[PDB]
DNA sequence: ATCGGATGTATATATCTGACACGTGCCTGGAGACTAGGGAGTAATCCCCTTGGCGGTTAAAACGCGGGGGACAGCGCGTACGTGCGTTTAAGCGGTGCTAGAGCTGTCTACGACCAATTGAGCGGCCTCGGCACCGGGATTCTCGA
DNA sequence: TCGAGAATCCCGGTGCCGAGGCCGCTCAATTGGTCGTAGACAGCTCTAGCACCGCTTAAACGCACGTACGCGCTGTCCCCCGCGTTTTAACCGCCAAGGGGATTACTCCCTAGTCTCCAGGCACGTGTCAGATATATACATCCGAT
């Protein structure tokens, strides 16, 4: 519905806080920030050697936060491009995330260690608390004011900490209906409202709405909003978000380069989008205050927008035949 | 603990196991499903009978007898269970 | 040059070893937990005897090879080797299933 | 808890008819609710039939009638035959 | 796709009636009242099976992947089957008549019922050990390309 | 179609726990009176069945014949079989908690059993209309020409 040939390698792609302009990576290891409305590249960053597989846009959006395969994580000012710090880690970083309330925080989900928020200010790091003490995969983000911090492991197992005192505010692990867990794939939330969605490993995505967990307290049963699913194929996710509103919600079938696009309240499927069958499907993202939708695939990026009846359709345009009404002086002169 | 979908544990390679003991050869997809609603019907007699033995039986543990019972009122008697 | 046997000669053998074997061909956890899920519809919290639910497992599976067998049959008089659901249906509806 | 069954008199018969063999006691227990089962049939036809002849007496024409009610052919035959014979061993002394 | 004609079917009518609603006198099962035992209900105790979890494995399930195999659609023909009309035929009404056998009552008696006294056939429990299940390995035979 | 290869059969050997055998330890089987009674049986009805026979006729058998579905064959598509790979969770083994299941011991509420009396039910008459039946009629629908 619409590629890039101007960029190549792309692997992770975010989008600015006004859904202006793409931060992609690249292999090699460099960001992308392609314009959408010129639609051109805006900016080339040497980021790293290595490549990028997280990437995220400051409120200001003066600000990325990157991080490459090599263990390094580094900020850029978006104007210039320098590294405006840089750090190091064991257990390879999974994800990185800005604080949405203050830039100057950032947490990070390593591979095998715990995830850490740190600052930009200081260069402090505090540990966030890990219940089973043996999960050593760790999902966490941010929810969308950035005071609460959602932390999902491989075992099911799902706290809500607080972001400032890391202090367990809620709790309850996720089941796979009968009795066991599911390694959380991913945590997301809705940049609009509180309600967020929950990628597992029985590919079925669960939607729920904080406040309720926050009122479910430590160690409750919350019910999901909805949940969500391939019943035909019964297809992994690797990567799923919101729409920007918060009442669309698309998953990307890597297993066969599809993109599944339910709604929230009622959750039907709202369509099917068919990329290239030979594509492998890699990452993901919903322009924040449009329909439009960036796929990177086989580091290739395609666009999906959705337009409205007109750009050709606007007499006065009806769809079925109209009855006319005749009135009472229809024949009086 | 609130369970659900476990019909769909059922696998389609435990399905047409089953069909190869029945002695089929070629099947197709749109009946394991089907089996398994059937299969759920099915059962979805007895165990309620079954409970309801349990039922006048005032326990909470369920026993083979119980289906033992049903079987016989459904006509599907089974040996081995007293 | 890989070698690969004609169609069903394979099930062929598998449906010659089953008539074979005679254990069961379900694993047991799956079904227990969809006989508990079933159960909790009608009261929850109910407990069973291992030998109970062997024996539901067991005379289910019978149910079910005795279906597939006759589906079986009504396709051969149905001239096809592949099924079809109406067969199981319209087996059920002589099984007076309907 | 005193619980009775059937299978020393099924290792009896079967020693009397195959006296080098063995048993699962998962078949015994079947053999033995198989006992149950057809023993259950059995009384039951007698009574309702005795209910349809109003007599509160079961005796071994209600037996024997039953069973030809319940076995085909030469099994309803032996069985009534030999139950003949029993009861004659039994009705000598 | 329609109209016309043939035919078969739903309708009103009339009356006939024989089931059928209705009422009786007479019978006995049902109600009413009273006594006993003891099945059932409750409770405290024990056990112990179950339900729960935890970790390692892989056989098994998921999924993909050609691809020949048959489901299926179509197409010719032909034989077997509806049909309407012949034919002849037992089926049904009905009414007769005999009684063999149901179907009832009145004994009287053998026959479990039941209880009590007695106990050894049988059953829970404890060794035990050998067909049997598993395994590995060698030899046999089906099968798919010549 | 004679080999290659593959799934299988069989053979020997290993180790095991269920099949079995035996042992305490009853309660349920036996024995023997004893009693009221189920029915065995005799002996009557009467009626429903069983057969007889005639009369009418709707029904059955067969014919001829159109015809049209059954059947047989061809080619296509697609799709499910087979195999390869990757993922997983059933299983399995172990542990642990308790919550229910089963047990026993009391305790007594309810039912069986008895006796009394009668009133609802039942066999039995009795008018009587719901509907069966027949007829002419009006409407619906097929089948073939257009």
């Amino acid at each position: 519905d619409g590629t890039l040939d101007c960029i190549s390698m792309a692997l992770t792609c975010t989008f600015n806080r006004w859904g202006t302009l793409l931060a992609v990576g690249c292999n090699d290891g460099r960001i992308v920030i392609w314009d959408f409305l010129t639609r051109g590249i805006a900016k080339i960053i040497s980021a790293h050697i290595h490549p990028v597989c997280s990437l995220c846009w400051s409120r200001d959006g003066h600000k990325l936060v990157s991080a490459s395969t090599d263990n390094i994580v580094s900020q850029w000012d978006v104007l210039s491009g320098d590294c405006d710090q840089r750090f190091r880690f064991p257990s390879p970083i999974l994800k990185v995330q800005y604080h949405p309330r203050d830039q100057n925080k950032v947490l990070v989900c390593p591979m095998k260690s715990a995830p850490v928020m740190l600052t930009l200010s200081d260069s402090k790091h505090v540990v966030l608390p890990v219940d089973d003490d043996s999960d050593l995969n760790v999902v966490a983000s941010f929810d969308r004011r950035g005071e609460y911090i959602y932390t999902g492991n491989a075992k099911g197992k799902i706290l809500v900490l607080k972001t400032d005192s890391q202090d367990l505010v809620a709790s309850f692990r996720v089941t796979t209906g009968t009795s066991n867990t599911t390694a959380i794939k991913s945590i997301e939330f809705a940049r609009k409202g509180s309600c967020f969605l929950i990628n597992t490993a029985d590919r079925i995505i669960r939607v729920y709405d904080g406040r309720e967990i926050l009122t479910c307290g430590r160690d409750g049963e919350p019910e999901p909003m909805q949940k969500l699913q391939d019943l035909v194929n019964r297809t992994p996710w690797k990567k799923c978000c919101f729409s920007g509103d918060g009442e669309y919600i698309v998953a990307g079938s890597a297993r066969q380069h599809a993109l599944y696009i339910w709604e929230k309240s009622i959750g039907n499927l709202v369509k099917i989008l068919h990329g290239t069958r030979g594509e492998l499907l890699l990452d993901v993202a919903w322009h924040p205050v449009r329909p439009i939708i960036a796929s990177i695939s086989s580091g290739v990026v395609s666009i999906w927008a959705q337009n409205q009846v007109e750009n050709w359709s606007a007499f006065k345009e009806l769809d079925e035949n109209v009855e006319y009404e005749e009135r009472e002086s229809e024949f009086d002169i | 603990k609130v369970l659900r979908d476990n019909i769909q544990g059922i696998t389609k390679p435990a399905i047409r196991r089953l069909a190869r003991r029945g002695g089929v050869k070629r099947i197709s997809g749109l009946i394991y499903e089907e089996t398994r609603g059937v299969l759920k019907v099915f059962l979805e007699n007895v165990i309620r009978d079954a409970v309801t033995y349990t039922e006048h039986a005032k326990r909470k543990t369920v026993t083979a007898m119980d289906v033992v019972y049903a079987l016989k009122r459904q006509g599907r008697t089974l040996y081995g269970f007293g | 040059k890989p070698h690969r046997y004609r169609p069903g000669t394979v099930a062929l053998r598998e449906i010659r070893r089953y008539q074979k074997s005679t254990e069961l061909l379900i694993r047991k956890l799956p079904f227990q937990r969809l006989v508990r899920e079933i159960a909790q519809d009608f009261k929850t919290d109910l407990r069973f005897q291992s030998s109970a639910v062997m024996a539901l497992q067991e005379a289910s599976e019978a149910y079910l090879v005795a279906l597939f067998e006759d589906t079986n049959l009504c396709a051969i008089h149905a001239k096809r080797v592949t099924i079809m659901p109406k067969d199981i249906q319209l087996a059920r509806r002589i099984r007076g299933e309907r | 808890t005193r619980k009775e069954s059937y299978a020393i008199y099924v290792y009896k018969v079967l020693k009397q008819v195959h006296p080098d063999t063995g048993i699962s006691s998962k078949a015994m227990s079947i053999m033995n609710s198989f006992v149950n089962d057809v023993f259950e049939r059995i009384a039951g036809e007698a009574s309702r039939l005795a209910h349809y002849n109003k007599r509160s007496t079961i005796t071994s024409r209600e037996i024997q009638t039953a069973v030809r009610l319940l076995l085909p052919g030469e099994l309803a035959k032996h069985a009534v035959s030999e139950g003949t014979k029993a009861v004659t061993k039994y009705t000598s002394a």
